[PDB]
């Protein structure tokens, strides 16, 4: 406390980023072009 | 010989008689043909290996269209009766190569594969690899377009 009071640090309203971040994190973060999925059944089998 | 060990190409056995017979007919040479074919109890038994590569070899080319079959189609494909067919089957079965199932409720039978032995494995074949196939379809569509769409 002595020789030190701290700063404060928000995040700014990054939209500019976060949306094409948000875009495609989950454009991206499921199947690429998503067309991937649609493994299906013998995991079914060791799951079961 | 190498032409007859890829798909053996279900030649005239008496032409093969033309060509590993007529080598004695060679006013050259001859002891390729005394050497191979100029045997007896063991050149004999060389000419009815290559009966045994008729059969042998020719089943390994025929076992593609299986599952159904009749037992005389077989007999008028294998170029011999259907004795020395069921003889060949005997040693080719007692070789148990390829898994065969054979029986006369009708004659419907060959030599075989172990007959589709699975369940899920047609969803999986067919409509996996048709399905990554038709999702590996978009991803090289967009290539056709775009280096299409680049000009017109």
């Amino acid at each position: 406390n002595r020789h030190y009071y701290s700063i404060t640090i928000n995040y700014r309203k990054n939209e500019l980023e976060q949306k094409m971040l948000l875009n495609l994190h989950k454009k991206s973060w499921m199947e690429g072009l998503t067309l991937q999925d649609y493994v299906v059944k013998e995991m079914l089998e060791l799951a079961k | 010989l190498l032409k007859l060990f890829t798909t053996m190409e279900l030649m005239r056995w008496s032409t093969l008689v033309e060509d590993y017979g007529m080598e004695l007919r060679k006013g050259s040479l001859e002891s390729p043909a005394t050497d191979v074919f100029g045997s007896t109890e063991e050149g004999e038994k060389r000419w009815k290996d290559l009966k045994n590569r008729v059969v042998e070899h020719n089943i390994r080319i025929m076992a593609k269209y299986y599952t159904r079959i009749t037992m005389k189609r077989m007999a008028q494909l294998l170029d011999l009766s259907v004795d020395e067919s069921e003889a060949f089957l005997s040693n080719l079965v007692v070789n148990k190569t390829i898994f065969a199932k054979v029986d006369r409720l009708a004659g419907i039978i060959n030599f075989q594969r172990p007959k589709d032995p699975n369940n899920l494995l047609n969803d999986w074949s067919q409509k996996l690899n048709s399905l990554m196939s038709l999702v590996n379809k978009t991803t090289h569509l967009i290539a056709k377009e775009e280096m299409i769409h680049n000009l017109q």
